[PDB]
């Protein structure tokens, strides 16, 4: 069970999203590795603590960092992705991703439905 | 025949007019030709999508200001930073603008007479109207009809009507005008298509107007560059001008320009138009001091680079109690114009105020992760949606009065990669603006109260707004002024300045429509000089 495997299952738990992309996941992993995950024990340890018990502030803060990356699609002021950044999927019903048209146009007079 | 310097809108209109009337034209652009699909991809790949300069790289040979992070191109002294933005590239700075397309109002032209401050224009609104209307038609501007009074009386209706307001902006119009009809919140006029127009598609709501529309549903300078080129003007990119030569007969004889190598070149024709921007244009002028003109061309006034102006900005933000969902449609569809005019303008500054319709997902998602608190995905999503939904922000333009100690000069010391000196802007913001701003901060507090505002944050530092005006000011008589009321230079009967540099007053609104107007005016006048 390599680092990717654990990362991916971790991220699933943290994001709650099924079917996260491993292609993008790989890239986020590798960027996050520049300067997070000190050890090689970090990812696994994070999974176990998460899965069951509860987290150090430090462990909590790692989980946040992972989450941060998936939701923003950016790590250390580099874009890993823009379209697939998860924050956009959370509001895709109402808000567009800047620079991408809605597939049918001038929709915006409506009040959005919660 | 005609050398035009600057391939933004100010200069591309001029170039297009004249090359249409058959008379052969050369357009010199300092920066490179970069197409739309590239700017777009550069944007998609930038990590701060709130940086509107970021997808426009400064070429080494034709650099422009950057601030994410600073590149230091401008030398800023004085008491305040003149940290305005502009782009150096075929098409100019309206690659990245909001396409707000206002007219000045009548009193804006008579500020000393009427209000006893600043300084009149020579011409007045009457004289400009029919050119405003032509500019609106050339740019493709939409705007409201008689149901809203924008205080600049019209001969024709807008070429296009608005697309419907977003929920966000209509609700707030209705609420604010109901608290105080004095505010007169109205739909904002904008160079943007509510239908297919001059070959450009209708607006789709990319909500990305700054810094690029991907489809050109709003106007960009490039439109008239391409127009000028089909009409047979010669575009030379990467031709950065640093000197105009003055000939024996007091006129202008040539423009000298370095390519990207630093190598020097020489261009001759009969007539000369500077439509570099309100910084680079003064710079070229003073770079050009010589035997017969020891103070730099066109500066018998001592007023070149001087009188420098922009709209000192001020802001509020908060979470409304009602959901509003900014980010749907264009980034700005609306404005609060009920303080553009008034007797007060003798004491203090007028403003336009505008509500933002910019998407805030990123911002508000970023915020939440800063709180350093792990949430279940469902809370996290719930909150992202709520915060993104309820954020509102107002900003404003204040007027600043033309002042001769506010100026730009070419640095004696500092230089760029190809050996051209560098802009050195001295700049201060006086109590005229600051007393205006104190009233604004009250409108803001009232807007907050009306809208159930929570987590109210006042932004009281003056921002730039990229409306670079004054520096070759427009005059009756030629020594407190650089150009006559036709944008002919007093000192050079064959040199015109197409730029907001020429505008003696900066007023209350984005200045570019006024530029487009003056450009057309000039191009009429010049069409008459065989
Ligand atoms: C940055 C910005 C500006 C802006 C805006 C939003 C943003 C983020 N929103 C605006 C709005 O809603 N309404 C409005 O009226 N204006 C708005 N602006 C400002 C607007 O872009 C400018 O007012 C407008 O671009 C001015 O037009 P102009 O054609 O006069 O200036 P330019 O577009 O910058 O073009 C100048 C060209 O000249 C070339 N140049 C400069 N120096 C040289 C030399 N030495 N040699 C050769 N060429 C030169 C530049 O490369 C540029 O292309
Ligand atoms: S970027 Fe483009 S299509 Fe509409 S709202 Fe802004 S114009």
């Amino acid at each position: 069970t390599a680092p990717l495997d654990t990362f991916m299952t971790l991220s699933e738990s943290l994001t709650g999203k099924k079917g996260l992309s491993r292609v993008i996941g790989e890239r986020l992993l590798q960027a996050l590795q520049k300067g997070s995950f000190k050890t090689a024990d970090s990812l696994p340890q994070l999974a176990g603590a998460l899965a069951s018990g509860s987290l150090t502030p430090e462990q909590e803060s790692l989980a946040l960092t992972i989450l941060e990356a998936w939701y923003l699609g950016i790590v250390d002021n580099v874009v890993i992705t823009y379209e697939e950044a998860l924050m956009f999927g959370v509001v895709s019903d109402t808000l567009v991703i800047r620079s991408y048209c809605p597939n049918k146009p001038g929709f915006w007079a409506d009040k959005p439905i919660e | 025949d005609v050398v035009v310097v600057g391939s933004g809108v100010a200069g591309a209109i001029v170039a297009h007019q004249l090359a249409m009337a058959g008379k052969a034209v050369i357009l010199l652009e300092a920066g490179p030709r970069m197409p739309r699909w590239e700017i777009v991809e550069r944007f998609r790949n930038q990590p701060d999508k709130m940086d509107f300069m970021a997808p426009y790289p400064s070429s080494p040979w034709a650099p422009h200001p950057e601030y994410g992070p600073p590149n230091d191109y401008l030398i800023l002294k004085g008491e305040h930073k003149f940290n305005s933005q502009y782009i150096r590239a075929v098409g100019g700075t309206t690659w990245h603008w909001a396409a707000s397309a206002w007219r000045f109002i009548p009193n804006d032209f008579k500020m000393k007479s009427v209000y006893g401050v600043g300084r009149d224009w020579p011409i007045q609104y009457d004289d400009l109207e029919p050119y405003y209307q032509r500019a609106e038609e050339e740019l493709g501007v939409w705007g409201p009809g008689p149901e809203e009074d924008l205080y600049s009386p019209r001969k024709q209706p807008y070429p296009m009507p608005p697309l419907p307001l977003s929920f966000n902006e209509q609700t707030i119009k209705t609420a604010l005008n109901n608290y105080d009809p004095k505010f007169h919140v109205v739909t904002e006029p904008v160079a943007r298509n509510s239908r297919p127009y001059d070959g450009r598609p209708t607006c789709c709501g990319n909500n990305n107007c700054m810094p690029i529309c991907p489809i050109g549903a709003m106007y960009n300078g490039i439109v008239h560059v391409e127009k000028a080129e089909r009409a047979g003007a010669k575009l030379i990119e990467n031709a950065v001008v640093y000197k105009l030569e003055t000939g024996p007969d007091k006129r202008i004889v040539a423009a000298l320009y370095k390519d990207k190598t630093g190598a020097e070149h020489r261009v001759e024709g009969k007539y000369f138009v500077l439509a570099a921007n309100g910084i680079e244009t003064p710079k070229i002028l003073l770079m050009s001091a010589n035997r017969d003109f020891p103070n730099g061309v066109a500066n018998s006034s001592d007023m070149v680079g001087r009188n420098l102006m922009d709209h000192p900005g001020t802001g509020v933000s908060f979470y409304a109690s009602e959901k509003l969902w900014p980010g749907r449609g264009p980034q700005e569809m609306t404005s609060l114009i009920g303080f553009r005019d008034g007797p007060f303008r003798a004491t203090e500054a007028a403003k336009k105020i505008h509500l933002s319709n910019l998407s805030r997902i990123d911002q508000e998602t970023q915020k939440i992760f800063k709180a350093g608190k792990l949430m279940k995905p469902d809370e996290l999503d719930a909150q992202i949606r709520d915060r993104s939904a309820r954020y509102v922000q107002f900003d404003c333009f204040h007027e600043i009065l033309p002042q001769p100690e506010n100026r730009i000069v070419p640095s004696k010391t500092a230089t760029d990669a190809i050996g051209i000196p560098r802009p050195e802007i001295t700049y201060a913001i006086d109590d005229y603006v600051k007393r205006g701003a104190a009233h604004t901060r009250e409108v803001y507090a009232t807007a907050a109260k009306v809208l159930g505002g929570t987590d109210v944050v006042f932004n009281d530092e003056f921002a730039p707004n990229n409306h670079i005006t004054g520096s070759t000011i427009m005059g009756a008589d030629a020594r407190d002024s650089v150009v006559d009321k036709d944008c002919r230079t007093f000192d050079h009967p064959n040199l015109f300045i197409s730029s907001s540099a020429t505008m003696p007053t900066v007023g209350t609104v984005n200045v570019t429509l006024t530029i487009a107007a003056l450009a057309l005016r000039m191009s009429d006048t010049l069409k008459k000089e065989v």
